[PDB]
């Protein structure tokens, strides 16, 4: 099933919208995680939130400016902490001349003068802010309690890690960016666009993830030497053209207002914003990551970096294999293009 | 720990 592991673009019914752990349970029974990435349109009859206009005066406590380095499609993108501002603030900026989404007719123009232009005029990202702008009434796909099993972290050990059991906020403006990365411990995330102008994703399929891996290593050696995990840091910026040339298989997409994003463990993914946008966002889990946790290789060489405590999970879910894991003996090997349990249904 | 989307 999807087998081309080309990225899918989903319509649920308010039926099948309902109950979120198992619609993702449904896409993957059809192979949408392969592709490392999904698209999920909500029922148009469906709203998170009724008016967006209250929100102005809400505080971006330390925006970015992002700096990028490089050339020839092989970028490292640095980051310089600005003062807090508000969103009406922000916006002002977002839409000012200066900084502005340029003119362009289809989106692979704006493509072309995104690769062609990030280093220059450093763009400010209304970054990782935390809280959600969902209603507390809203009970279908809500960021703020997705109901996975990601929230046994909590539930057991009271721990709670800002971003990835809890929601983030994300204030975008022309050519802000995201580089490759998986997300943390190779988690699933959920991207939720509110409103504004798209956001444009690439992505690479698990099944090829290591070939990418590869690839980096040998365009930054002096990183990869430093750490394992370098592309963890969130630095790393490479070119469709660049993936082409090198023969990654990757797809594009790109979010509307409205629509969902899905990751998938271990699927590698990068983008950028076409302007003034904002997107709220989390991890989750499922049962088919609790081996990917296992697994996933984690940034060695900076503090404090997050990481989950798998015992909890392999104990619940696979007392079979507990002691052989806590031996280090375990040796079970991760077939990416398998579905989660739970698409048994 | 916190999840934090930029490198540096
Ligand atoms: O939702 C994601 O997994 C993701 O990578 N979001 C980035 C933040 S790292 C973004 O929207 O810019
Ligand atoms: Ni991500
Ligand atoms: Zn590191």
């Amino acid at each position: 099933l999807n087998p081309s592991a080309r990225i899918m673009t989903f319509y649920p019914t308010m039926e099948e919208f309902r109950n979120f752990s198992r619609y993702i349970a449904y896409i993957e029974s059809q192979g949408a995680h392969r592709a490392g990435l999904a698209k999920v349109v909500p029922p148009k009859e469906w709203k998170p939130r009724a008016s967006y206009d209250d929100i102005d005066d809400l505080v971006i406590p330390a925006p970015i400016q992002q700096l990028v380095t490089g050339q020839s499609g092989l970028f490292t993108q640095y980051n310089i902490q600005k003062k807090a501002m508000t969103v009406r603030e922000f916006r002002k900026i977002a839409n000012s001349d200066k900084y502005c989404t340029p003119r362009y007719s289809e989106f692979e123009e704006l493509e072309r003068k995104y690769w062609k232009n990030l280093t220059f005029n450093p763009p400010i990202y209304g970054a990782d802010v935390n809280g959600t702008l969902y209603e507390k009434h809203v009970d279908e796909w809500n960021i703020g309690r997705l109901r996975t099993i990601l929230d046994l972290v909590e539930k057991e050990s009271g721990i709670t890690i800002e971003g990835v059991n809890t929601p983030y906020l994300y204030f975008g403006m022309w050519k802000t960016s995201f580089a490759w990365h998986t997300e943390d411990m190779d988690l699933y995330s959920i991207n939720y666009l509110h409103f504004g102008e798209p956001k444009s994703w690439y992505s690479v399929p698990p099944e090829h993830g290591k070939r990418l891996e590869r690839l980096a290593k040998g365009f930054f050696p002096g990183s990869a030497q430093s750490c394992e995990a370098f592309l963890r840091h969130k630095m790393t910026l490479i070119s469709p053209l660049m993936l082409k040339k090198y023969g990654i298989p990757f797809d594009k997409v790109t979010q509307e207002a409205g629509e969902f994003m899905i990751t998938f463990p271990y699927g590698y993914h990068a983008g950028f914003n076409h302007g003034f946008n904002c997107a709220e966002s989390t991890n989750f889990a499922t049962r088919r990551w609790i081996e990917y946790g296992k697994q996933a290789v984690l940034c060695s060489c900076r503090k404090d970096m997050v990481k989950i405590s798998m015992d909890v999970f392999v104990r619940k879910f696979q007392p079979e294999r507990y002691k052989l894991w806590k031996a280090g003996k375990d040796n079970t090997v991760i077939d990416h293009t398998l579905p989660t349990p739970e698409a048994a249904e | 720990a916190r999840k934090s989307c930029g490198g540096k």
